[PDB]
């Protein structure tokens, strides 16, 4: 199983569903993959803690995640209307494992 | 051969050239000043030459312009020295390098974002962007948008729509030829540009073409040199085949000019060098 | 809902199941709540593209986490049998959703 | 207001007579006509009578220039002078503030980390990260945890091990208490700390307390004011009740001053003082 890290898709950017009615296409990045270092003891804690219900029913993360430490600038294009559009932040550009 | 930034370093360093340097600064503008234009023209200054993407091309640039001064030539020397639809197809490759994508939505984001309901964009931000796009990004990918062909007017549409001409073209006034090229000629850029353009597009009744020394690249490459400059040229209009590229101009309110506009505006309008290089170029052969 | 941030928990840590039989407390703290800002425009094509099946088939976190960005140095305590232990990174120092 | 040692230091160096007098008084009673005359100027100076505070700036500094002037037995002046489970409440109370738990931590993690077989951790870093726990963290903390009271054994085991006693304490040698004095008195931190004790703890047969004054308060902050160097003292076991503390010393091995160890040791191990001052603190009084 591929770990946590960078993937690229070609993409449409009228398949996104963001609105942009345009052929054009964007290298699409994003992170994605497992965080397999060993388990840090706070979250063992945590696991313990939350099944003993001493954590007053809240929402926990009690296991890393695989996420963006930075975004793309911006990448742009044109639509079928002439209208030119700039996204910002749309991929990822590093990933880390929090 | 020594560029005029490293010509004029020399000439700074040395007793007599310096000081005759000096003299013609001052003078411009501003007997003892044509002694010194004598002098430096007359020096290997006046021999030095600049490049495209150089470092330092301005002052390169003021520097030649400088000695370079019998007036007002109708074709000025150039100061360089000699060396599913394609446009869709085009913005894809541009999309998928790291560099172009960069560079291109740059100016884009640039030129298309209004200042105010009077100010359709910062166009003097947005002309520093498309140079640097046709600068810093290969011509395999920069071309290749300028210049694809096209069988429909969406095709058509999208490659006049490269520059985003409403901000970097298009203007409430349209100048008359020789008015926008006086303008053109006090900026030393836009001079040397528009000489580099007429060096290398000029039409000739003697080569197959009718390119000088059949040499499309670099009218080519003089052409999209224009970019971004106050003679900014582009497509007219969204025609599929029928291309027609001019800087934004008329050739109304000539009065006694009307021939020497005319001629002007032929060298882009109607120049069968210029048509056929644009058209080989997208043929891809 | 309490937006993501540290919480505090006072425990036993012969209760944390990390084999330390000491009758001795800690302050726990730990990172929970709802990461509340505006969907990203990623993660809004993220959600489509996988909804779509244009992905790999593998694990995508298309929403950001409360996790901690910053850990507590050291704890230490006595056990039962007189014996001194010192754990690193037990508890959460700083959060933030990513 | 009069000065420290340190400052007093600075005044004399600056003046070339001062500094010398105090160079050869120095000199004197590293062991006369001239001896005389140099103490006698120095009476005037900002040097005699100077005395350093617990937790100053420069410390150290302050007590070398004290000792190196000081006019000299068995109980030398002290230079700071002026002209239910209650251990385990106390670690939880400790652990739940973020300055002692830290402090706590440090020296907890220094002295028990092993540097190899023959050696059970660092004593010297071990010691310092202990001044540092009770020099930096109020006594509200420090004194609940060393002098709290116990009915069982788990409980004083507990109060026996709040120092770490099995690198901080114990040694392979277990000197004999005169030759371990005479260690202190060579390092100026330890002299020091010891004549504190000895002035803060030293039993009177004259107050309802046997403390100097009924000054519980100084008694314990001198006594804990000795952990962390040569003399650290320690309960002896984890006896409930009856303690006893001592340094890591007897009185075998005595010879000709068996009674004099004997009275030394006493001062720690047999004080009406420090047992009242450690049972008060314990009981809430």
């Amino acid at each position: 199983a591929r770990p946590c890290g960078l993937r690229e898709l070609e993409v449409r950017v009228s398949e996104l569903g963001l609105g942009y009615a345009s052929d054009e296409t964007v290298l699409f990045r994003y992170c994605a993959g497992a965080c397999e270092a060993a388990a840090r003891v706070y979250d063992l804690g945590l696991r313990r803690l939350r099944q003993r219900r001493r954590l007053r029913r809240e929402r926990v993360r009690a296991q890393p995640c695989c996420r963006p430490t930075a975004y793309e600038d911006e990448v742009s294009f044109l639509d079928a209307h002439s209208r030119y559009h700039t996204v910002h932040e749309l991929s990822a550009r590093e990933c880390a494992c929090v | 051969p020594v560029d005029c930034v490293r010509a004029n370093e020399l000439c700074a360093a040395e007793s007599n050239c310096s000081s005759r340097y000096r003299t013609l600064r001052q003078c411009l503008a501003g007997k003892e000043c044509q002694a010194a234009l004598e002098v430096l023209q007359e020096s290997p200054l006046y021999d030095c030459r600049c490049k495209r993407g150089m470092k330092k091309e301005l002052q390169c640039l003021q520097i030649y312009w400088s000695i370079h001064l019998e007036g007002e030539e109708f074709y000025e020397a150039s100061p360089y020295e000699p060396v599913s639809n394609h446009c869709l197809d085009a913005a894809k490759a541009c999309n998928l390098n790291d560099n172009c994508k960069k560079l291109r939505s740059s100016y884009i984001s640039i030129c298309n974002r209004e200042i105010s309901p009077t100010e359709r964009c910062n166009r003097r931000k947005c002309h520093k962007a498309l140079r640097q796009f046709f600068d810093r990004v290969p011509s395999e990918y920069t071309y290749r948008m300028l210049f694809c062909s096209c069988q429909d007017q969406a095709c058509a549409e999208r490659r006049r729509q490269t520059i985003l001409p409403s901000c970097s073209y298009e203007d409430k006034e349209k100048p008359n030829c020789l008015d926008l090229r006086g303008v053109c000629r006090t900026d030393h850029l836009c001079r040397s540009r528009l000489a580099d353009f007429h060096a290398n597009c000029r039409a000739s009744y003697q080569t197959v073409t009718s390119c000088p020394a059949d040499n499309y690249q670099a009218c080519l490459g003089s052409y999209a040199g224009m970019i971004g400059f106050d003679m900014t040229p582009n497509y007219v209009d969204s025609s599929p085949t029928g291309i027609v590229v001019s800087p934004w101009c008329s050739c109304r309110g000539s009065g006694n000019m009307e021939e020497e506009c005319e001629k002007f505006l032929r060298d882009f309008t109607e120049n069968p060098c210029l048509r056929n290089a644009i058209q080989a170029f997208g043929n891809g052969t």
